[PDB]
């Protein structure tokens, strides 16, 4: 029976310290991903949470009618 | 001795040859703020994909 159907008790140990690595790997990431989001809310400094803006590829630079502008 | 202008002269648009020193920073304009950094490296794959509750991918 442990022969042809039964899993090894070594296969099953090693086969639970890779789930838990990649577990532990995922939960951590997780947790700074909402470290991340919550400081980039905060500062606004990073790459999120970008509102856009005026363009400023849109104002006119050649002298106009009037002298003082 | 004077010859009165034709059309369009006057209209004409001059060079000026002067001495005073051009206006660096004519509207008083103080320092910029400093550009966000912005994206730089190859692109990866996400690590353990989404990430997201049981999904594996």
């Amino acid at each position: 029976i442990a022969r042809t159907f039964f899993d090894a008790p070594e296969k099953n140990y090693e086969r639970t310290m890779a789930i838990l690595q990649i577990e532990s790997e995922k939960a951590e990431l997780r947790l700074k991903e909402l470290e991340v989001r919550r400081l980039m809310r905060a500062k606004g400094d990073g790459p999120w949470f970008q509102y856009p803006t005026i363009d400023k590829a849109l104002i006119d630079h050649s002298p106009k009618a009037t002298p003082d502008n | 001795g004077w010859v009165r202008p034709d059309l369009g002269e006057l209209s004409k648009v001059t060079k000026v040859k002067t001495d005073r020193p051009l206006p660096e920073n004519p509207y008083h304009s103080r320092a910029r703020p400093e550009p966000n950094p912005e994206v730089e490296g190859d692109l990866k794959p996400a690590r353990h994909g989404s990430r997201l509750f049981f999904w594996t991918m």
